[PDB]
RNA sequence: GUUUUU
RNA sequence: GUUUUU
RNA sequence: GUUUUU
RNA sequence: GUUUUU
């Protein structure tokens, strides 16, 4: 029998920093100690919040339409700025700039969130023109986008990601553009997704009873193969 | 029950009269005004009670506890040759 | 075959639900969807899994401590601003920066003061000076669910500390949730 | 053979805060270290105690009766005070009052106890008003409860939930409310019950040998679905 | 069907045995039991089974410390009043604010002063200057039961500490039980 | 509630 | 290399 | 030497 | 004494 050799407690090293609090890794702090009275669950109640079940993944909300830049007025400047809230104009002439800007994902609400709160990201983005005329108002609109783009000036869009707009009932438009960078995954907030422009291609008609210009809105989110993957620092602080 | 129906109206008609449809706001919206600009809004759930002429207004009064669904339609009539648009949203307390 | 709706047609006013997970297609374009890391870091339950700074507190005395816990509207635990309500395990991160003592730790979401007097009924884990402890407070909330909003969405904390003699120090406190349940996803807060 | 590598004690980390002691969790208590000679347990004897049985759970002290805010005296303002201890009258009139106040779980002994203990709980209450007169002695009385009222006034009871009370030869008549309010679980000592209130709806009759008035007791206890759940500091001290 | 009886109409004088769960409903009422959590607050085992603080002693010396050990009158631990009898495990936390020393621990239901002297017998385990430990003292008691009000309802707790230098302190003591056996429940407390 | 992990 | 221990 | 414990 | 937990 093992009586040949006394008895003894187990004896073990301890690794490097005992003591030491992971605040990084889940898997740590899931399994903290628990100040419950028999360190139990308790049953939670969805219906209160309308809802059948909680919200699991956060990307979701990332492919959440949401204004670009906007506000409370148009684009003073015909559109040459960040505003996503621009007038399109019988005035304008064919290839007359309606909208220019270079996009970056903070100009979003619901992304610049995730801006604030990852560091890199990846998959494509779409963005929604919509132009509110009248049904009489008839005429097309050709938006296009380069990706990766700096240079914010008025470019020939035939060689661009670009989609026409033709008025009719449905008046949103969107525009995909996929991941495009040099790495794998992206800064959340570095380089430009690359330059808009949403160039006149057939003045806006109308008549006797109709407006001779309209509103538009541009919003935008994730494609359904975004992902966002460090979470870093913040760089403002909301309210 | 009344064999004959003098009454053609579902039994449970006073019953379920309180959960009827029912005009609960209207305003002009001015053609001046901005984007972002708040139209109208109503109190919910008060807002069913809202006069002693809502269907509701009789039961809501003897009771202090409630816990109801909505349905909603916001109707706004504009000829063909103007044309806008409008943000129809449900804030909940948090939100408001 | 792919219809003019997936492919840029189509109508704002026709959205409803919540929810839409459509397609967007073009000629030389597809959903690709590309993994770098073996998992999510997306999800709820691993981003929140990590905590975040929250305040810190300098006691040059045992007198209580009590401050009301909310979610940040700072760090990467801001994307909780984006939802309404919130329930579940919270997990609280203490650091005691002291000499010689120990601190009382212990939570509570009931807002009435007076039940924090006696602090051990409420739990008061006890953390040496010089040392750290992460307790993971259950959801003994009396509401079902905690707007996310709430100066105290999140319940009370209570640290006493026992020192020992003239000794003083600071406790600095960091915070996050074990499995969270959000719901009801409000609107993108704005900038200060 | 494992002789490629030395052999070794095993390595392991200590996670944050070593030597903290939870005295919040019970599952964390009952694993602390014995003193006990060989860490042994007793035999325990319940006969010298009359029982045959430990007692296990306190929810059933809570559905234990006890009288609201007992005293040495009637009620001296007409049962207008909290006084569980009232007087019902020949003199007082049909739909005059007998008793009213606002009740809370600490008006009750054994109640208030759990109040002092317990943060929060649910269920329904139970009041036993036990009126105790002659065996010649008719007459009725209505008592009624709006659950999670506030204003102490009288007011008609007939969409309130009320009992009316036959004197005959069981004088003892019972008021469940079930649990009502907004949240799951309430304030143990918190938002009142609501309002009590026992008006006389048959004037008290008597003959020459039998009392004009007599005395009443009113008793609370938990239901059967009574349960408490967070316990809490103390608000008060007892002896 | 449902009797009067359950409906309210009964006779205070025929409640004897003691503990009658009789049903009590109408017409829209019916004893409806809804669990928010996965156990019991209300089992004795679960809600004594957390500590409550008993009392604090300062000292300068070696000097042994013995105090009575008892029920609390003010803390969760009060439900306990309702009891009459106890007898069980008895879980003693005690908190050792020292800079450099130790401090030697004991349990006795003993009543005589004399047996404790020679601490060593008794137990005296041993905490390290700033370090806290909890001893579960078990029912070496020489009655069957322990009325549950006596001043010394839990036997006596010995504390010496056995310091090296100048050094001086103060110890904290809290209180819990492991399984708890509560007999004979009488009437409610009173309040000061 | 696979709501630690597979 | 049962050269940690059986 | 069940001479840690069953 | 499932009187740590299932």
């Amino acid at each position: 029998m093992s009586t040949k050799y006394k008895w003894t407690r187990t004896k073990i090293d301890i690794a490097e920093g005992p003591g030491s609090m992971n605040m990084a890794n889940v898997l740590c702090t899931t399994g903290a100690q628990s100040v419950a009275l028999v360190g139990e669950r308790a049953f939670y109640d969805p219906r209160t919040a309308g809802s059948k079940s909680r919200f699991d993944d956060l990307v979701k909300i990332a492919q959440l339409f949401s204004v670009m830049a906007d506000s409370t007025t148009p684009s003073e400047n015909h559109g040459v700025d960040a505003k996503g809230y621009f007038k399109w104009s019988a005035t304008t002439a064919p290839q007359s700039i309606v909208h220019r800007n270079i996009v970056y994902l903070r100009l979003f609400p619901n992304l610049n969130v995730f801006v604030n709160s990852y560091s890199y990201f990846r998959g494509s983005l779409v963005l929604r023109l919509s132009v509110y005329a009248s049904t009489f108002n008839r005429g097309r609109l050709r938006m296009g986008f380069f990706p990766n783009a700096t240079t914010d000036s008025t470019s020939t869009l035939d060689n661009a990601i670009y989609t026409i707009c033709d008025i009719g009932s449905d008046n949103s438009f969107e525009i995909t553009i996929p991941y495009s960078f040099s790495t794998w995954m992206r800064k959340t907030n570095g380089h430009p997704i690359g330059l808009f422009q949403i160039e006149v291609l057939n003045r806006l008609t109308y008549n006797s009873s109709s407006p001779s210009e309209v509103y538009c809105i541009v919003q935008g989110k994730m494609g359904q193969d975004a992902r966002f993957f460090c979470p870093t620092g913040s760089v403002v602080t909301f309210q | 029950v009344d064999n004959f129906h003098s009454m053609a109206y579902d039994i449970t008609t006073g019953d379920k009269n309180p959960s009827k449809l029912v005009r609960l706001e209207t305003h002009e919206w001015t053609p001046s005004w901005a984007r972002g600009y708040q139209i109208t809004h109503v109190e919910l759930p008060k807002v069913f009670w809202d006069h002693q002429d809502k269907p509701a207004y009789g039961q809501s009064r003897y009771f202090a506890a409630v816990r109801c669904g909505f349905h909603f339609q916001v109707q706004v009539n504009v000829n063909q040759g103007t044309a806008g648009s409008a943000l129809v949203v449900y804030e909940p307390k948090p939100v408001v | 075959t792919m219809s003019p709706n997936e492919l840029g047609l189509t109508s704002a006013q026709d959205d409803g639900p919540l929810g839409q997970e459509k397609p967007n297609y073009f000629l030389n374009f597809r959903s690709m969807n590309v993994d770098i890391f073996t998992v999510s870091h997306t999800k709820v339950d691993n981003l929140f899994g990590r905590a975040w700074f929250f305040m810190e507190h300098t006691f040059t005395n045992e007198g209580q401590w009590r401050v009301p816990l909310e979610f940040p509207k700072q760090g990467h635990g801001s994307l909780s601003l984006l939802f309404a309500y919130f329930t579940g395990e919270l997990n609280i991160h203490v650091l005691f920066l002291s000499e010689r003592g120990f601190l009382r730790v212990a939570h509570t979401y009931d807002t009435s003061n007076d039940r924090v007097n006696f602090l051990s009924s409420n739990g008061v884990i006890t953390v040496p000076a010089g040392e750290q402890m992460t307790l993971s407070a259950p959801y003994y909330s009396n509401k079902p669910l905690r707007t996310v909003r709430d100066n105290n969405s999140l319940g009370y904390l209570m640290c006493k500390p026992f020192l020992t003699g003239t000794s003083t120090g600071k406790i600095e406190v960091y915070l996050s949730l074990r499995c969270p349940n959000f719901f009801f996803p409000l609107p993108a807060p704005k900038v200060t």
